């Protein structure tokens, strides 16, 4: 079969349930902290310590 | 609110009485004037005024039929709406001032009972009554039979209320109710239960309807009693102090037909104990259809008692198993995440529980590290618009 016949490649299952929703929720946390850092250094800023 | 405020402060009194003629007659001048005036009082005072207003109308339920209350109020509003909406009957019009005296008169016209004692107790002696109804145990194979003493004295803010009655649950039997007296150095009996013996055979001789329960777990050699109560319908303004066997408290938490009883055994077992059976019965209470806020204070019971589990860490890191065994989204492989609403038992319960989990501390550095990281993970796994319910307060109490 290694020369004559052929096959088909789908190649991406990735269906690991808890791992999937870990990916999604971790990404949501990322976008949270990203926009936080952005408007953090963007707008009027007051701190918790001095100069953070 | 009422007990806390009138033990902070003096009474909240409902005068008919003046200090007319530049007279005071104000023991309740612990801060300020009240008699003729709105604008002396505190919002603490005015709030508790309304609260005593609720509960004294409950006492008027306690002496008089609700149907008669409908009768009274219909007569009130009949006379008022009659006296309204006319050509101003001259000199004959102020029937819409329907104040205390003639109202009382109309009550007694509907049913004249001894409610002027009710007045001079509660309307006209602004005092909260604690209760040292001291549990004794006769028919502990005792010659004397099912007896408990009545006791009270605690000044600063005290009051002595005598003739009332007492509500007791037997094993599987009668709601025993027993009179009270003044001159309160008293000893009293119970309308005795049967010889509840061979109770392996007497499994359920009709506890309360078709309720189903079996434990010989209590001190059941000679305990034909289950629960003490004075006035479960909460007649007298009360703060009741007594002691039972802890078995009886926990078994009341196995079931009772009063939220009153359930949260007060919640408080009584928040004080002292730590068996793991306490933890067990607590969790058992948390997992049924019983009540919402019962379970919230039950969470705080677990908080106190697992804080008493420092050297006695016998149970697990608590309540993680409760999020395990009560919460399956898609069987929840080790973490509960998504869309857990529309069942508002679970709404309040998920809203409450991780706070009491964040209380769980044992003295090394009080070390709730697993709980810490777990709660951070809870904050991770929040829902999209699949929840139609604005995932808001859940965030708020995870933050708290």
């Amino acid at each position: 079969x290694x020369x004559x016949x052929x096959x088909x490649x789908x190649x991406x299952x990735x269906x690991x349930y808890q791992v999937l929703r870990e990916k999604a929720a971790s990404q949501r946390r990322d976008v949270e902290r990203a926009l936080t850092r952005f408007m953090a250094k963007t707008g009027e800023t007051q701190s918790l310590f001095k100069d953070d | 609110k009422i007990v806390a405020y009138e033990l902070k402060t003096g009474g909240v009194l409902l005068h008919p009485i003046f200090g007319g003629g530049k007279e005071k007659d104000n023991p309740a001048s612990h801060l300020h004037f009240s008699i003729k005036h709105p604008h002396t009082l505190s919002w603490e005072y005015y709030s508790m005024f309304q609260c005593k207003a609720h509960l004294v109308m409950r006492l008027i339920e306690n002496r008089i039929s609700m149907e008669f209350m409908l009768q009274v109020f219909n007569k009130l509003l009949s006379l008022a709406s009659t006296a309204s909406s006319q050509k101003f009957q001259s000199h004959m019009w102020s029937q819409m001032l329907v104040s205390t005296s003639g109202f009382l008169k109309s009550i007694s016209n509907v049913s004249g009972k001894d409610i002027q004692p009710l007045i001079k107790q509660w309307v006209d002696q602004s005092g909260v009554v604690k209760f040292y109804g001291s549990f004794a145990f006769n028919r502990k194979r005792n010659v004397l039979e099912l007896e408990i003493k009545q006791d009270y004295t605690s000044p600063g803010t005290q009051k002595y209320v005598g003739p009332l009655k007492v509500t007791v649950q037997e094993l599987d039997g009668s709601f025993n109710h027993t009179l009270q007296i003044e001159e309160n150095s008293l000893k009293h009996d119970i309308p005795c239960h049967s010889k509840s013996r061979r109770n392996k055979k007497k499994k359920i001789p009709l506890m309360n309807g078709e309720e189903v329960d079996m434990d010989l777990s209590a001190m059941d050699a000679d305990s034909p009693l289950l629960w003490i109560r004075i006035d479960p319908d909460m007649s007298v303004l009360r703060k009741v102090e007594f002691e039972q066997a802890d078995f009886m408290w926990q078994y009341q938490l196995r079931y009772e037909r009063d939220v009153v009883a359930q949260q007060e055994s919640i408080l009584a077992l928040e004080k002292f104990p730590t068996p793991a059976s306490r933890l067990a019965l607590t969790d058992i209470l948390e997992q049924e259809q019983c009540f919402y806020r019962v379970r919230m204070s039950a969470c705080f019971c677990l908080a106190k008692i697992a804080n008493s589990m420092v050297s006695t860490w016998t149970g697990p890191p608590a309540m993680k198993s409760l999020f395990t065994r009560m919460f399956c989204c898609k069987s929840c492989p080790n973490i509960v995440k998504t869309n857990n609403f529309m069942s508002f038992q679970s709404y309040f319960l998920q809203k409450t529980m991780p706070v009491a989990m964040a209380l769980l501390r044992d003295v090394h550095n009080l070390c709730p590290k697993e709980v810490l990281t777990f709660i951070l993970d809870l904050i991770k796994y929040n829902d999209n618009r699949k929840n139609k319910f604005s995932d808001n307060y859940y965030r708020a109490e995870m933050i708290d």
